[PDB]
Parts: C-alpha cells; structure tokens; sequence
C-alpha cells in the first residue's frame, strides 16, 4: 500500500534493451557513439509508449504530448542510465552489455558528460533512491520539462500536480523518518536538467560533424527547437 | 507533420 | 510569525543597484552588453556579502564557499531580474534604469536568453511568488548548486536541509490552501538552472569574441570550471 | 590564490 500512480508506473516500466555493439567493428570513438545513438533511438520508441501510460498524458493535445517529449526525452534516457548504475562504482550501465568506465569515456570523447552523469549517480546512491522514486521522478521530469510551446498550460500544471502528489504520498507512507524526502527528490531535478542539456548539445555537435550515423527518431528529437 | 514522433504517438 | 531564516534573509536582502548606462555612448549591442556585464560585476560584490548572512554558509571552508558561488552566481543574478520583473509584461527589469523589451533584446543579441528569463517570470507570476519565497529560493539555489568540487558534502547537504526546512515551514504557515506549494517552488529550480547555464555560455562566448570589456570579478566567475 | 572572489570572502 503506497500510491496507485506509483504502482501503475512500476508496471508500465519498459523491458531492458541491449546495446548490441557490432562485434565485427573495430573499437573507436565512432563505434561507441554509433552504439549509444542506436541504443537511444530504440529507447525513444519505448519512452513514447511508456508516456501513454502516465495518467492524463494521453488527454493532452498531440502538440502538447510532442512538446513535453521534445523537452524531456534526454532527461528520461539519462535517468535510466543513472538508475541502472546505482550498484556500480564509477561505471555507467548504458545497457547490460554496454558498461562504460572512465577510459571508455575518454576514448568516446564523453569524459565531461559521463562525469556529470556519475554526479547524479553519487547523489542518488547517498539518498538510497528506490525504484518507486525513480519511476515517479521520470514521470515528473516529463511533466515538468518547461517546453516553450505548451498549448494547455493549466492541463500540464495539473499533470505536474498529480505526479508530485504521488511522490509526496509515497514518501509520507514509506519514509516517515524524513518528512522532507519528497522535496529532496525534487531538488535532484536541476542536476538532471543541466546534465540533459549538456548531452543534447554534445550529440547535436556530433550530428553537425557528420561522422556518426544516426536514425530518424533520434535525429528528430535532436533537431527539436 | 510527417513526424515519426507524431506517428508513434498516434499509433496503438 | 513564519520562520526566522526567512525573516533573516529578508533583512539580508541587498539594496537596489542602478545600471547607469553611459548617456554619452551611442546605443549598440556593445553598449547594452557592456552595461549588463558592468551591472553584473557590481551585483556579484553584493551577492558575496549576502551569502555570508545565510546561516552556516560562513562555517564552510573558503574552498566550499567559492565552489557554491562559482556554480550558483548566475542563478542568483537571474532570480533577481525575474523577481524585479513580476509586475511588468514582456519586459525585464535588470535595474530600475535598465528595463529591456523585445526590441532591445533583439538589438543586444539576447532575444533567446531574455525569452527564457520571461518564461521564469510567467511561471512565478501564475504562482504569485512572494518576496519571502524569492529570498528563500535564492538561498536554496546557492546551497543546491551541484558544484563538482565540494570538500564537505555532508555540510553542504545540511545547509540545503536547513533552507528547504525554512521554505516548507513558511509554506505550511502561509499557504495551508496548497499543501504542495513548497514542492511546486522547488519544481521551478530546473528552469532557473537551464536559463543560468545558457546565460553563462552566451556571456563566455562574448568574452571569447573580445568586443565587450568586462571587469575582474565578472571575468573570474565566467572563467570558473 | 590571488582570486578576487577569495579576497572578498575573507574580508569584513
Ligand atoms: Cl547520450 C545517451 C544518453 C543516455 C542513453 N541511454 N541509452 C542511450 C543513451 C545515449
Ligand atoms: Cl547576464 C546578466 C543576467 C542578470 C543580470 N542582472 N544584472 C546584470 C545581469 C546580467
């Protein structure tokens, strides 16, 4: 017994996705970046399906559904990598078959970006982040993505309120020792925003340099305004 | 318009 | 009667600073940017003094005091411009003698950055942000600035907790109609982070282009790692 | 080191 929204988000959680880096291809920054962008493309399909499970998300206009996903997609991807990484030390679990350490981060040109993701990991390890809290924060990051393009501002605010309420009710029942735990969880969202912004900018620059092939969906979310 | 994001949001 | 930390932050609030744009200089993007950077330099002196009033801030190492200010300075400047702007429509009150509208934003190359600051304004107008809430969020943005360089992580976490508690106790007493108002205030910090990051990057690029003179303190915070 | 930020933090 905690909160039905939390229960519902847990059963909506997508299945594990394999990176499947091409074993015939020599190891290189281009291979690593190709593997990551391919993995992101596939995860984005599953993120779109998952969003439809979030109560009220479907009742927004298609424009408003697109705007929230265009602003939040990379925060959702990053929160996944952070959650998969909590039991690891200085490694990022992009996928069960794609665990990046510091050297692989240097070789891929991702040392600054992966260091920032590890800063999110460190904070969530010290807070002992629970799956329930992770799925609820992923939903809040979607609802709270601060798109410039929102048509129904009140509806988007009501989706924020519903999810925030779910987090607060979860924390009130599960963590009576810390009555400010919900707030402390919200206080982690600035770092996710910062990290997501840097990731989008880094991958947009790789897109511009033209050396890494990228699929249609990944490209469409990189090109969003 | 012909957006893959839109098409995926509209389907199933 | 609300919370003594809130009371203390209100009396610590620095006096109004004038932009004093040089009336002998022709209007130009360089004049506008020179005026803004000069104003920021002066505000940063007052921000350093203000931080010393925040309970526990002074008891951190000088390294930890420098790290929090190196990460949060621009968020603190921006929150000032946003608060001064709440009674205005599509104008940003950098100072009582420096109110920027859309055209002046275009002429200064600041249309994208000022549009994002106006997005912070719009949200705080709909929430009816109070001075008490503004001074408390400025302190929380300092404590929660996610510096990579923190020595005493537990001390910085205790400063976060003290200020968060102050916000929650203020909201519990002043806004019983909305028991989630404190959380909703925390939920505004991602947009401040995003906007602050874009501002730092924009002004760092102006620094690189070498066409706008900048004072020592402003330069030192732009060059922080 | 010779930082203006440090000098201002140390003074008054
Ligand atoms: Cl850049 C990036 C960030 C997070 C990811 N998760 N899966 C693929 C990813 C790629
Ligand atoms: Cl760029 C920038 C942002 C906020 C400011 N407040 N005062 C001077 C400012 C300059």
């Amino acid at each position: 017994p905690y909160n039905k929204i939390v229960s519902h988000l847990l059963v909506a959680e997508p299945e594990k996705i394999y990176a499947m880096p091409d074993p015939t291809v020599p190891d290189s920054d281009i291979k690593a970046l190709t593997t990551l962008c391919d993995l992101a493309d596939r995860e984005l399909v599953v993120i779109i399906g998952w969003a439809k499970h979030i109560p009220g998300f479907s009742t927004l206009s298609l424009a408003d559904q697109m705007s929230l996903l265009q602003s939040a997609w990379m925060e959702i991807l990053i929160l996944g990598v952070v959650y998969r990484s909590l039991s690891f030390e200085d490694e990022l679990v992009y996928a069960d078959d794609y665990i990046m350490d510091e050297d692989q981060s240097k070789l891929a040109g991702l040392l600054d970006l992966n260091n920032a993701i590890l800063q999110l990991v460190k904070k969530y390890k010290s807070m002992k982040l629970e799956k329930e809290e992770f799925v609820t924060l992923k939903a809040i990051a979607l609802a709270n993505s601060d798109s410039m393009h929102i048509e129904d501002v009140e509806a988007v605010q009501k989706l924020q309120d519903v999810l925030h309420e779910a987090l607060q009710d979860y924390e009130a029942g599960q963590h009576m020792e810390d009555p400010r735990r919900a707030g402390k969880m919200l206080m982690t969202l600035p770092l996710l925003r910062q990290t997501s912004t840097k990731a989008v900018q880094h991958f947009y620059n790789i897109k511009l340099e033209g050396k890494v092939p990228m699929h249609k969906l990944f490209l469409e979310m990189l090109e969003a305004k | 318009n012909n957006s893959l994001l839109l098409h995926l949001l509209k389907s199933q």
